[PDB]
């Protein structure tokens, strides 16, 4: 029921036609959504989850951490971000020694 | 994380041990382990060949690369070579990463 | 004496030239030699292959040698490379003899 929030930086957008260059307007841009991963990824402008932050005690309250950066986790599952019409094929992928998920 | 190789079974681990060799026991049994022995060590030689693969390299780069290089001018010493006292030592660590590749 | 190799029988010369294209000659016959030609020029691409044959090194030297490098550190460009002009430039001089051999 959010359609009209958006990651600042986290979606792919086009230009309508003749869109400027620079600061087009909103009217004049597309913007992509990767909603239909809301399944197994977690909402990109939201935290991951929580875990504990001290020991708690008798004398001493429980308390908890917000997790908004979170890697790679033995038993994760994931969806890859979709391509459009108008969209990027493929991508090469850099020669180095390790990668993960080479997906671009 | 030292750097290095990762193996599942890498070289085996070789053992290797003086044998005992009692020193004269006592004239009558005695049930208590054997704890005089005679004195001694070992000493030998030892090999180890390796063979390596190697990747050449295949750049098209036009420009010269960087090379590990021996310094150009004198000194007290050469570098990876032996003292006036006859010792061998090494200057700095050398690593392996010279030639450049792209991404 | 410049440097290089003597040859007796060297790579022949490769002459080249425009074939003269006469332009409106006399109605009426006339001895001297045309002298008014059509003007032109030509252009096209050459290739040239070589074949060398390398000797490779034997060295038991123990320590590292002198290598032919590029510089390490940050410049305003990149040595045998291109201006900002399109402009390639050699910076240097760059010899033959880095690796070393015994007499
Ligand atoms: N040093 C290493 N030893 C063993 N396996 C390695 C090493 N480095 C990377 N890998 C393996 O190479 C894979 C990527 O290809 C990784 O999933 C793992
Ligand atoms: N650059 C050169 N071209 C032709 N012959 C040479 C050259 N340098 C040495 N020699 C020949 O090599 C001989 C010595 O071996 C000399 O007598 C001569």
């Amino acid at each position: 029921d959010e359609e009209r929030f958006f990651p600042s930086n986290g979606i792919l957008i086009f230009g309508k036609q003749n869109a400027a260059r620079d600061n087009a307007d909103y009217s004049d841009v597309m913007l992509t959504s990767e909603e239909e991963i809301k399944t197994t990824n977690p909402v990109a402008t939201e935290e991951y989850g929580i875990v504990a932050d001290n020991l708690q005690q008798q004398n001493t309250a429980p308390q908890i951490g917000t997790v908004n950066s979170q890697g790679a986790l033995p038993g994760m599952v994931w969806q890859n971000r979709d391509v459009y019409l108008q969209g990027p094929i493929w991508a090469k992928i850099p020669h180095t020694d390790g990668n993960f998920h080479p997906s671009p | 994380l030292m750097g290095g190789f990762g193996l599942k079974h890498p070289p085996p681990q070789i053992l290797i041990k003086n044998t005992p060799v009692p020193a004269d026991p006592p004239t009558t049994f005695n049930q208590s382990k054997l704890n005089s022995f005679i004195t001694q060590y070992s000493t030998g030689q030892v090999s180890v060949e390796i063979e390596w693969e190697l990747q050449k390299e295949n750049s098209k780069r036009w420009n010269p690369e960087i090379q590990y290089t021996s310094n150009y001018y004198k000194s007290t010493s050469v570098d990876f070579a032996v003292n006036t006292e006859g010792v061998y030592s090494e200057p700095r660590p050398i690593g392996t990463r010279y030639l450049t590749r792209n991404l």
